[PDB]
């Protein structure tokens, strides 16, 4: 339960701004992962590479 | 050294399985091999005999030695050790003690949020200038 | 001694079973596991799952 | 000149399907990420569809 | 897409706007925070008690 | 009863070993050999591949299973 | 034209001087990167390097 909730995480806004360019490194890391192949498949699906 | 105490143990034990002197049902194919190197192709009837023991005992030991020091000393070793790593968080005290860090680093991690937060300020500003 | 010639006969037996399992059931790993193993070649993971 | 002309109905065809599976991938995990934030979503989504 | 990403954060104001609190879900963080550390100090009792 | 313990344990330890794949130079007169009986004489690749590695885990489990049966159940057994 | 053929001679002859990089490229291979990314075998990522 705590692993699927976000937010805030902090309140003041000098963290707040090192708390978004954190999370659109998320973001990038699998949008890099996804474009060569290789994300965490859901259980009977099929690649997106395959797909093209 | 749990785990190397194990694999000296177990060293011992592949052996001492050795030397019980098992013979499979597939001794055929070596027996047969060794007719090809004797005639085709005393001391010869126990010895090339025996050289062909040799070599099924070279594909046991082969295996079964790297296996032991994968299997205990790689894998085991391993998630042991991430396994163990959970009963040192038990300690509520420790927490404010194995999160101590030099004065230095402390003084530096400050500084170094402050000078980014400053320099995406005035980027932001030389950006605005030319819209 | 007896049952050690009978033991020899299963290790073909399920040789036999499996072998019959990896080609209608291969193609579910392959096409999901695919670019995870970069666009194969022979994939390892899939591999190891038969072992 | 005929052979040439008849591929380019089924190429343009091609390019309009792998443009709708290219898409939708990219907006599972703009989902996944920013699921939790609602402006960051429709911010992203937007942008997707710009750059696409 | 990922140049993109960057192109966001060009406004100094809007972090505040963009990470607009849920306010459920996020409630519900500092009450599983919480009950987790209950948790925690709890099992240390059971911990110290098996001697 | 203390023997029937000690096989059952390292029948079991002798699996989890089997699953970790590994068979360094051993594995090239195989791997030669079944070019010869198919080809000469891709999921096929995979397949021919499996085959491979179960002809000499065929024969370490061949003699391995019957080596840890008989030493405790036998050998260590008459001493104890 | 004269060089379009002189561009088809350089294409081939390139695939014979390239037999020395890739000499030198599974030397790293063989001590590193095929252990190093899991027991190949013919691994694409390093197939792509060559390429």
């Amino acid at each position: 339960e705590l692993r699927r909730c976000g937010a805030d995480i902090p309140s003041q806004e000098a963290d707040k701004m090192f708390f978004l360019i954190e999370k659109i490194k998320m973001f990038n890391q699998d949008i890099e992962k996804l474009v060569e192949g290789e994300e965490v498949v859901r259980e009977n699906e099929t690649r997106l590479y395959n797909k093209i | 050294v749990k785990h190397t105490a194990k694999a000296e143990n177990m060293i011992q034990l592949q052996f001492r399985m050795e030397q019980m002197v098992f013979c499979q049902d597939q001794i055929y194919s070596v027996v047969l091999k060794k007719v090809r190197e004797e005639i085709f192709n005393s001391f010869t009837e126990i010895g090339i005999h025996l050289n062909a023991y040799f070599l099924e005992t070279s594909k046991r030991l082969a295996n079964q030695i790297p296996f032991i020091i994968q299997y205990f000393m790689l894998r085991e070793n391993g998630d042991s050790l991430q396994k163990a790593m959970m009963q040192i968080l038990q300690e509520k005290n420790r927490y404010s003690w194995l999160l101590q860090e030099q004065s230095e680093t402390a003084t530096k991690r400050r500084i170094l949020k402050e000078r980014i937060y400053r320099l995406t300020q005035a980027r932001h500003a030389l950006c605005q200038f030319s819209s | 001694r007896e049952d050690f010639k009978n033991w020899v006969g299963i290790l073909a037996t399920n040789t036999q079973k499996v072998k019959n399992i990896i080609h209608e059931e291969v193609e579910k790993y392959e096409k999901q596991y695919r670019g995870k193993e970069l666009l194969g070649f022979v994939n390892y993971k899939t591999f190891e799952i038969i072992v | 000149h005929q052979y040439i002309q008849q591929l380019v109905e089924p190429a343009l065809s091609m390019l309009q399907k792998a443009m709708e599976i290219i898409q939708q991938a990219f907006i599972n995990v703009a989902k996944k990420h920013f699921g939790e934030f609602f402006n960051l979503n429709q911010t992203v989504q937007s942008t997707i569809e710009d750059i696409k």
